[PDB]
């Protein structure tokens, strides 16, 4: 034990001496790889989901190095750590929304949503050919019943709910702000989280260097920020 | 295409070393506690709850099967999501087929016999968990215990998780036979709170009940009240 | 078989005969119809009646198993939804004309779906071969926004109509009143018959039979 | 019709304790009379009588399939077959040949194993499970049954009543059939015995 | 991938299938079981090892199932593997039953399953079982019958024999104390205690610690009962 | 059945009337044939209408799959080509007919033909059992550059004649004009049809 | 451990390279073709007394006219064979003629590199033939002795010795062989080879012999024929 | 699917599962066969005496069909996979052909059946050496003997399982025209063979017997006994 | 090492195959695409490995589709491979929805594509790079860029193979932007005589194409005699 490791216990998804997998918690290290940090907070409104974007080339087309994924007319996304993984559960996830629709004629809570994704991602964490996802869909959505939702699924597979979270290679500092913050009480929302991740990077961030989304409960449809907007909320940051 | 050959397989001692290795990630999940009344089981699992943060309502491990069955586990939580929503599949094809509510011990054994298949099948690891299905049905108590091995046991009352040893321990000296159901929470609750470590509230453990009326969780309100008086 | 249905301020209401026949012969005289679902979404049958039992009772699973996935009460449109698909699957041998009828979030929601998969909500509807007269008398005395008494008194003039008036449609009327508080099925609503007495005994004292054969077996 | 190709009618009667299942004993072809013990009721359980009806392969056929899936049950259980379990199980098997149907109409009459409630039900060739109360019937004969068994019924009829009325029923309802008779088999289930008893019927 | 493949159906250097003998390696340390056949009946005793906890016993025995009207079965060491083993008699006998309407010999089931066992010790890649399997079942061609079968799919009848746990002491005193076509039901259970009371090392033997249920003929119908505990008490005292 | 769809400047205008019978006595006399495939498609459903129906769902199902995976409303001429692939691929299986009309950024407003499984353009649209009695009345009334009333009153009046005549075809009319604003569901009810020569 | 579809650093499959290591265990066979028709004549080896000399046959049939002469892993060459037969028999039913050898050890030449290990829909060969087989028969083009070999290349030879001692015996046969040589001048020949190469002393049980000519179908020569044949030595 | 190739050519051109499957036969059960006059008789050495054990459900020297019987050696299991194999394959062949199967048929049969297993996807060889006897319709003995290789030969007397290199000897040395002029030299004649290698001869490896056009004959152990005091 | 496939994290996270494939596309020759003001513009430095070879062999632009053009690297089999799947998902498309394809979802079905072989032991992934160019007056011209990851990102001027990151630094010089075809060719041309390291692995050949206003969306591959002027002025501005 304390690390221990027999066989191919290193190599794919069986148990280990411990009883650890070592593919899962090695894809837990996968997510740091794309060195960004999101976020994503509710209050009793509106669900924000702020992140990251680091456009270093020039040459990138501003417009599609983007971490947000419209899932449904109801239903944020927001990925983390390696790419094109993301892209993958954002194809499957928009197919889940779309056959549950079907078969079931209403649109899917974003609760049996990130369920569903996170037993896709298990299969994974149990059969032994293919590896884990690497990479932590967060979600956000604002169902009539329980109100602003936001379930994070890793690549274990687990799912909760929130009142804030951050996914990506700052996820301890930001978690620690975030306690300090949710125990000293949610309106604004956008500035917690703005504040919250310039605070972990202390970057002080310009309005393209990032951005963010919403699902208000006045209204349903899952929207972007655009950089004039972001804008809008840093330079009431800025000011007080 | 997947991998074919089984990736467990008997060591030269003859045990089955990765159902040695589950049963110690099982060992070292979040403690759970059942036991059995006469007139009904109760079912009290710890969460292991990280940061404030955590919409603590939005998942449970007690989840029911039907209207007379419950499940809790120990160990890896996805996996148990597999079991769950499996169980839930065995309970409809059996309603459907029979018409009647699936006896608890039947249900126990088909999902300890799809615990079985992954020991054995191709290219896939055991489950990491643990179950206690508690069951109501012709006025009797049931409560069982389904492992990583597939075999499952007929229990009074049982502890799994961290501690399980000086759980079942705990529960030797602390179990009576003509024990009623309320005072069998009390009994499990301080089983857990033996070694809870946290300050037990009425977010961070659930407490499930299978009784004449059917199954289902005590909203933590009530484990509230009965995380009074200890 | 004459089933009908209604929709009032507060919920739905579900009609039934209790009569079914084999091709000349009235086979059953207290069979249901008002079948489960779900807790408040209730599902009527009509037509083939092997198949309108499979079929409400696959779809009963469906939704037993979804009411236990998302956490919450099962609408109505799923239900409509996976009957009409299953329903429309087979191309319409499955002869099970549903009336399925429950109340969501959205409110009490009648639809009404045949043996093609070709169902539409609707306030008031009655399936059946006494969907005639259940069809007269609702469409003449039908009004938006009726009290439940007078719902109730005036499905059961509907299935009532039907079974007066039909020959495969008999016994007593079952009304199934569904409300956002829940379900009462109001089992034997009206009895409109009465012939359950005689005056003829036909008894034969023992021994008038002539038995060849004989065994016993002690259990 | 397919399902007179044999003849034969069986019913069950419910009483205070004990339901009566008959049957008659003609096997034949149209009209060529071929055997007088043809079997027609066969046994599930101590107290559980599944009396079928119609061509005769779907009467062996689902009687032995049925015994197939209940002996699995009771083996895989650790009890013999309610008799509300054994309807819905044979209205299942029935209905898996939906558009094939097993040309059978079985009625199934027995007790409840523990609580000895009477039971009994009439089911249609493709599954319609119609739980009675009075009793049911199933075969060529039909109508003559439901005659002499709807005016000669009466509630609460202890055993020995319960065999004069279903006896009387089974012979004057298939004397006025051709395609069946030629004798009468007739079981009494008690709470503690069960009677086998055969009729004198018309041989012609 | 190749370097994965355990290869459990392949030969040693010296022709010994590995997988095979490590599984009797496993039934080796199951809980010992041993059945006699006599004249007048035939007895199974099995060590249980749910000994003693808060266990239920909701069950009539552990290691005895039922597998037809005339038959029934003991396994030994993997729990879940009986399992299979055990519901795929049941389908087999059941299916001789459906094709040709009387029970099914013990010859005949045991060569099905063991056909099965054998089967995938051959090819298909997957572990064997490891569970060893003592039959009992009467058959209108040869009477009374004691099947052994184990992993290897390997079986034969036998008139009292022993597997699992200290098996060489056991059949050894079967060796000693067995009086072929002479030995009664009762002599039986006597002889029975008298092996598993000298092979169970824990130490003083109760009527927990093992079950025996007897078969034997009743009125042209078999008769497969477990004894109840007074009957094991009354017989290990009579033992004393 | 009778559905009928007018193209004009700004969108289109999808009436129908809204009777489905069965046989000689209707099973429904207030049934929508209008049901959306996208927050701007219409398909106008007629023949079987279980098989409309279903042909309508899964329409909208692919539909929406490719709406949102563009992230951009999907052109019509998308829709009418997946409901012309369904209603193609399954021709002697449904005896269905969908006159799907829209509007779309690169386009404006379209109504595509679909009987049989093909795809065909066109300025009206008219379809159902009770349109083989308005083919006179639509051609003698139809002029190109129609303003919206324009084009309500017209498949008000031609709906009317097609109700008055035909017996598979009666109760009221929806009337729903589909522009770059959204969907404005309209309802004629039979107080308010315009009477024509009744003798 | 490598699979069975490598190649090794030098560019050839191991398993082709270990399989035609593994033909140069087998008995030593031979034939020569000639402008009379062509001869087979194969050492058997007997093993002990106890066996049945006419057990051992290493010169079977393919069809009337197509002598097909085998050495190495005697096993694998059964599907071989009745690869064969089906095939000249199928394509006499198609097209009603005769099938050239030519054509038939192209066919049964087709299933020696069809193996692996993935691909696999039924339980198809898991590894190359372990069979050095030569195809000997007569045709519109007449006498004709194609080798074959497990790595499926099918030769055009006028006399070649596989097996066992095959290297020595093919000197033999570079060195005796010739245009014109008569077809009783082959028997001869190959056999005065094989007396050379084999350890057992030679007799008329330990080998068999076969030929085909443009009139005389395929014939194995008997006990007395071999003996009369053998009493040149 | 399990589509592993398990059985490969080894840098010798040795297939190291055939020599391994082999030695699991040099470790089965010794057999032995004789082809007299008119009569065919196989012996199984004794194999597992074990006071307990019940005889008829542990021979080696099962029946094929009317004519053609056959003991074997090793992984018994195996050897009962093959034998149903060719039993379910010689009613086949009286299905499409209406004449009973010669011994050459069953037998190239099952060795063609041992040879595919050696040489497909996942699956091991057999470790079963059978010694078919039979007698073809023209009523000639028939002594057929095949290996794990698939290599099937015609045999006068060939023994099989462990320590078949003495007892081939002993044939080698007493098989004579004069061994198997009648019946019990004949049958003296393999279990004179066996007593090499058959501890305490007399009564443990049991045979069998098939005369011509009559079904197997099997001991009969008293029978075997008497030959055993015959001998000893 | 830890290496050995595609399923298998390393210790610190990394998926060593996809890494390797991308050392794959880097040992192979330089193309570079600018999207400009009215549509895409490429070029292939393709090192034509003997005198032998026709001109015009190993083609690294494709036609994927009449809309949408495609420049390729490394491992040029894989290269083709995509072609076909590439092609194969235009065709379905134009038969589902009956236009031509949105350049961006062609990306994402394609990208999908490359990503579903970065899963498994069961293959390997793509060791080859590509861009697409499309124009259409619905949405402009659109310039995508896939490489053995699978992750899609639109840029303004792109450069993939050995020397990404001289051609990197050629195309920040421009103000792509504000250029249009006939203009951008030349500075293409520029491009590949600079980034060319010319005294190791000599004699390349010069293959452009766009696609845009011009060509009215139709990829075609560039006029010879305007590849020609090109490569006089590229050749000239080396000097």
């Amino acid at each position: 034990s304390r690390g221990s490791s027999a066989g191919f216990d290193r190599h794919i998804t069986i148990f280990s001496p411990e009883g650890r997998l070592y593919q899962v918690e090695y894809a837990f290290k996968a997510i740091n790889q794309g060195g960004l940090t999101s976020v994503a907070v509710r209050g009793k409104d509106c669900a924000v989901i702020v992140t990251q974007k680091k456009v270093p080339d020039k040459l990138l087309d501003s417009s599609t190095v983007t971490h947000l994924f419209k899932i449904t007319e109801n239903i944020g996304c927001v990925m983390t750590g390696m790419t094109a993984d993301s892209r993958s559960q954002v194809q499957r996830a928009r197919y889940e929304a779309a056959n549950w629709k079907y078969k079931y004629g209403y649109e899917i809570p974003v609760d049996m949503l990130c369920k569903r994704i996170a037993d896709i991602s298990q299969v994974y964490t149990q059969n032994a050919e293919m590896r884990p996802l690497g990479c932590c869909m967060i979600l956000i959505g604002i169902d009539e019943e329980q109100g602003p939702q936001v379930y994070k699924c890793d690549p274990a597979g687990y799912y909760c709910g929130f009142k804030a979270t951050a996914a990506g290679v700052k996820q301890t500092e930001s978690t620690s702000f975030l306690e300090k913050k949710v125990k000293k009480k949610f309106e604004q929302t956008v500035e917690t989280a703005i504040t919250c991740l310039s605070t972990v990077l202390s970057i002080d961030f310009k309005p393209s260097e990032i951005e963010v989304g919403v699902v208000t409960v006045e209204n349903p449809k899952f929207r972007i920020l655009t950089e004039a907007e972001i804008d809008a909320h840093l330079v009431a940051l800025a000011e007080r | 295409r997947g991998y074919s050959f089984s990736l467990t397989t008997f060591s030269p001692s003859g045990k089955l070393v990765q159902i040695e290795y589950a049963l110690a990630a099982v060992a070292g999940g979040a403690p759970s506690v059942g036991i059995k009344a006469a007139n009904g089981v109760v079912l009290a699992t710890e969460k292991k709850q990280k940061s404030i943060l955590y919409d603590e309502r939005s998942v449970h491990k007690v989840e029911p099967i039907t209207k007379h069955i419950g499940l809790v586990y120990s160990g890896m939580g996805p996996d148990y999501r597999v079991l769950v929503h499996r169980a839930r599949k065995l309970a409809q094809q059996y309603y459907l087929v029979y018409q009647e509510p699936i006896p608890t011990a039947q249900l126990v054994q088909r999902v300890a016999s799809v615990m079985q298949e992954y020991t054995q099948s191709g290219g896939v690891r055991p489950f990491g968990v643990s179950l206690l299905i508690c069951g109501w049905n012709e006025g009797r108590p049931y409560l069982f215990q389904s492992d990583p091995s597939g075999a499952y046991f007929a229990w009074k009352a049982t502890a799994m998780g961290k501690n399980y040893v000086n759980g079942k321990t705990f529960l030797e000296k602390r179990y009576n036979e003509d024990l009623e159901l309320e005072d069998a929470i009390h009994t499990a609750i301080l089983t857990l709170k033996e070694s809870f470590e946290g300050q037990m509230t009425e977010d961070n453990i659930e407490v499930g009940i299978c009784n004449e009326a059917g199954f289902r969780r005590l909203t933590p309100t009530e484990v509230k009240d009965y995380l009074a008086a200890i | 078989t004459t089933i009908a249905g209604l929709v009032f301020q507060d919920g739905v209401i579900l009609g039934a005969d209790t009569r079914a026949t084999n091709d000349s012969v009235v086979a059953d005289k207290s069979c249901e119809k008002i079948h489960f679902i779900a807790p408040k979404i209730y599902c009527c049958g009509a037509g083939v009646a092997a198949d309108a039992e499979m079929t409400t009772r696959m779809v009963a699973s469906k939704m037993e198993l979804h009411a236990l996935s998302t956490g919450r009460e099962p609408r109505v449109a799923t239900v409509t939804r996976i009957l009409r698909q299953t329903l429309f699957r087979y191309q319409g041998h499955v002869g099970a004309s549903l009336i399925v009828g429950g109340v969501d979030l959205t409110g009490p929601q009648l639809y009404g779906v045949h043996p093609h998969g070709s169902y539409s909500r609707l306030p008031f509807t009655a399936l059946g071969s006494g969907q005639d007269a259940a069809l007269a008398v609702l469409e003449d005395r039908f009004q938006p926004n009726m009290t439940l008494e007078a719902a109730q008194g005036l499905l059961v003039e509907a299935v009532t109509a039907g079974i007066l008036g039909d020959l495969g449609s008999g016994g007593n009327v079952d009304a199934c009143v569904i409300t956002k508080t829940g379900a009462k099925l109001l089992r034997t609503l009206s009895s409109p018959t009465e012939p359950v007495k005689r005056s003829g005994r036909y008894h034969f004292v023992p021994g008038t039979t002539a038995v060849l054969t004989q065994t016993v077996k002690p259990l | 019709s397919i399902m007179s190709y044999n003849g034969g009618a069986v019913m069950a009667m419910k009483g205070k304790n004990c339901v009566a299942i008959a049957a008659d004993r003609r096997f034949g072809i149209q009209a060529q009379m071929v055997t007088t013990d043809f079997q027609k009721i066969f046994p599930m359980g101590d107290r559980l009588y599944i009396g079928l009806a119609g061509l005769a392969t779907d009467v062996q056929t689902v009687a032995q399939r049925l015994k197939f899936r209940l002996n699995l049950y009771e083996l895989k259980e650790g009890r013999q077959i309610k008799p509300y379990t054994l309807m819905s199980m044979v209205a299942n098997l029935l209905y898996e040949k939906r558009f094939g149907p097993y040309y059978t109409e079985p009625v199934i009459a027995g007790l409840d194993p523990k609580t000895f409630k009477p039971f009994i039900c009439s089911l249609d060739l493709i599954g319609c499970p119609m739980v009675t109360d009075d009793f049911v019937v199933s075969g060529t004969c039909a109508e003559q049954m439901y005659g002499m068994c709807e005016s000669l019924w009466e509630p609460n009829m202890d055993p020995d009543h319960l065999f004069e009325t279903i006896s009387q029923a089974m012979l004057n309802a298939v004397d006025r059939d051709a395609v069946s008779g030629m004798g009468v088999i007739v079981h009494i289930i008690e709470k503690d015995k069960i009677t086998t008893r055969t009729l004198k019927a018309r041989m012609d | 991938s190749r370097r994965y493949d355990s290869r459990t159906t392949i030969f040693s250097p010296e022709g010994r299938l590995y997988q095979v003998e490590y599984a009797m390696e496993a039934i080796g340390h199951a809980g010992t079981c041993l059945g006699i056949l006599a004249n007048d009946g035939v007895l199974l005793a099995a060590e249980r090892r749910n000994i003693h906890k808060l266990l239920d016993e909701v069950f009539f025995s552990e290691k005895i199932y039922k597998l037809n009207e005339d038959m029934a079965c003991s396994v030994a060491g993997i729990t879940s593997d009986a399992n299979v083993l055990t519901n795929e008699l049941r389908l087999i006998a059941q299916r001789y039953l459906l094709q040709y309407q009387e029970p099914i010999p013990c010859e005949q089931l045991v060569t099905a399953l063991c056909d099965i066992k054998q089967a995938y010790t051959q090819f298909g890649g997957k572990r064997p079982f490891g569970v060893s399997l003592l039959y009992i079942g009467w058959d209108k061609h040869y009477g009374f019958q004691l099947y052994q079968s184990d992993p290897s799919g390997n079986y034969g009848g036998w008139k009292a024999t022993c597997i699992g746990n200290n098996s060489a002491a056991a059949v050894s005193m079967l060796k000693q104390d067995y009086k072929e076509g002479e030995m009664t039901l009762k002599s039986a259970l006597a002889l029975a205690i008298k092996v598993l009371n000298k092979t169970m090392d824990v130490s003083k033997l109760s009527a927990e610690k093992v079950e025996i249920a007897t078969l034997t003929r009743e009125n042209g119908k078999t008769v497969i009962r477990v004894l109840k505990q007074k009957e094991v008490e009354q017989l290990i005292k009579k033992h004393e | 059945t009778t559905i009928m769809a007018v193209e004009f400047d700004g969108g289109v205008v999808m009436g129908s009337d809204s009777r489905v019978s069965a046989g000689e006595a209707v099973v429904n006399r207030v049934f929508d044939k209008l049901s959306p495939l996208h927050e701007r498609i219409y398909c106008a459903l007629s023949g079987s209408a279980a098989d409309a129906q279903a042909v309508a769902d899964m329409a909208a199902y692919q539909l929406e799959l490719h709406g949102i995976e563009l992230e951009e409303p999907p052109l019509v001429l998308a829709a009418a080509n997946v409901v012309r692939n369904i209603s193609y691929k399954y021709r002697e299986d449904l005896s269905a007919h969908l006159m799907v009309a829209g509007w779309d950024q690169r386009e404006g407003g379209q109504v595509y033909g679909t009987l049989g499984g093909m795809l065909t353009r066109q300025p009206f649209a008219i379809g159902g059992s009770g349109s083989t009695f308005i083919y006179g009345y639509v051609d003698a009334a139809y002029k190109p550059g129609m303003s919206p009333e324009e084009c309500r009153r017209f498949t008000t009046d031609a709906i009317a004649l097609a109700m008055s005549r035909d017996g598979s075809s009666g109760g009221v009319i929806y009337l729903v004009t589909i522009t770059a604003a959204g969907v404005d569901h309209r309802v004629i009810l039979g107080n308010e049809l315009p009477k024509f020569y009744d003798e | 451990d490598r699979g069975v579809n490598t190649f090794s650093p030098e560019g050839r499959l191991f398993q082709v390279e270990y399989a035609i290591e593994a033909i140069k265990l087998g008995s030593t066979a031979i034939g020569i073709q000639t402008s009379e028709g062509v001869c087979l004549a194969v050492e058997k080896r007997i093993t002990s007394p106890l066996m049945e000399p006419s057990s051992i046959e290493k010169i079977v049939e393919i069809d009337a006219h197509i002598g097909c002469a085998m050495s190495g892993l005697i096993a694998d060459a059964k599907t071989l064979i009745d690869k064969a037969r089906v095939e000249t028999q199928n394509h006499w039913f198609t097209y009603n003629e005769t099938m050239t050898v030519e054509s038939v050890t192209q066919a049964v030449s087709n299933l020696a590199l069809q193996f692996g290990e993935e691909d696999a829909d039924p339980g198809a060969m898991s590894r190359p033939f372990g069979v050095a087989l030569l195809f000997g028969g007569v045709d519109e083009k007449g006498p004709q002795l194609f080798h074959m070999d497990p790595s499926g290349t099918f030769v055009q030879c006028d006399a070649r010795a596989i097996g066992s001692a095959s290297e020595g015996a093919q000197s033999s046969l570079q060195e005796v062989y010739h245009k014109s040589m008569t077809l009783k001048e082959a028997i001869k020949s190959s056999l005065i080879i094989l007396k050379q190469v084999m350890e057992e002393k030679l007799n008329a049980t330990n080998i068999e012999l076969a030929t085909v000519q443009p009139g005389q179908n395929f014939h194995m020569f008997t006990k007395e024929e071999l003996e009369e044949v053998i009493k040149d030595i | 699917s399990y589509d592993r190739a398990i059985t490969v050519f080894s840098p010798d051109g040795h297939l190291f599962q055939v020599e391994y499957a082999q030695e699991a036969v040099k470790k089965g059960s010794t057999a032995v066969g004789v082809r007299g006059r008119d009569i065919v008789v196989l012996g199984v050495e004794k194999k597992s005496v074990a006071k307990l054990q019940d005889e008829r459900t542990v021979r080696k020297i099962c029946a094929l069909d009317d004519n053609v019987c056959m003991a074997f050696a090793g992984l018994t299991a195996d050897a009962r996979i093959v034998i149903n194999r060719a039993r379910v394959e010689c009613q086949s062949h009286r299905l499409t052909v209406e004449d009973p199967v010669t011994v050459e048929y069953i037998t190239r049969y099952i060795a063609s059946l041992k040879q595919r297993y050696t040489q497909s996807n996942g699956r091991r060889p057999f470790g079963i050496s059978a010694l078919i006897v039979g007698f073809d319709f023209d009523g000639t003995p028939r002594l057929y003997q095949t290996d794990p290789s698939g290599t099937y030969h015609a045999w006068k007397a060939n023994a099989i399982g462990r320590g078949a290199k003495s007892v081939r000897e002993f044939l080698e040395k007493n098989y004579t025209d004069e061994a198997i002029e009648t019946d019990d030299l004949t049958i003296k004649l393999v279990i004179k063979a066996l007593l090499e290698v058959v501890q305490s001869g007399g009564k443990n490896i049991e045979l069998a017997v098939m005369r011509r056009d009559q079904s197997l004959k099997i001991l009969n152990p008293e029978e075997i006994e008497k030959y055993v005091a015959e001998i000893e | 090492g830890y290496d050995l496939s595609a399923s298998t994290f390393s210790p610190d996270g990394r998926v060593f195959q996809v890494e390797y494939a991308m050392k794959a596309v880097e040992n192979s020759s330089t193309a570079i695409g600018i999207r400009c003001k009215d549509g895409v513009v490429f070029g292939v430095e393709k090192l034509v490995l003997s005198k032998l070879y026709e001109e015009g062999s190993n083609k690294r632009l494709f036609n994927v589709d009449r809309h949408v053009g495609m420049a390729v690297a490394g491992l040029l089999a894989d290269a083709r491979s995509l072609a076909d799947i590439a092609r194969e998902e235009a065709s379905n498309f134009r038969s589902n929805f009956g236009y031509n394809i949105p350049l961006k979802h062609l990306a994402d079905r394609v990208a999908m594509y490359v990503h579903a072989y970065t899963l498994y032991s069961a293959v390997r992934p793509f060791g080859c790079s590509f861009m697409l160019g499309s124009y259409s007056v619905n949405d402009g011209a659109q310039l995508y860029m896939i490489d053995p990851s699978g992750v899609s990102y639109g840029y303004w001027g792109c450069a993939i193979g050995k020397a990404r990151q001289a051609a990197k630094t050629e195309i920040e010089k421009l103000q792509m932007k504000e250029m249009t075809c006939r203009d951008i060719v030349k500075e293409v041309a520029k491009i590949i005589y600079i980034v060319h390291d010319e005294v190791k692995d000599k004699a390349f050949e010069l293959e452009l194409s766009w696609v845009g206003e011009l060509t009215n969306g139709r990829h075609e591959i560039v006029p010879k005699d305007i590849r020609e002027e090109a490569e006089k002025y590229a050749k000239e501005s080396l000097k």
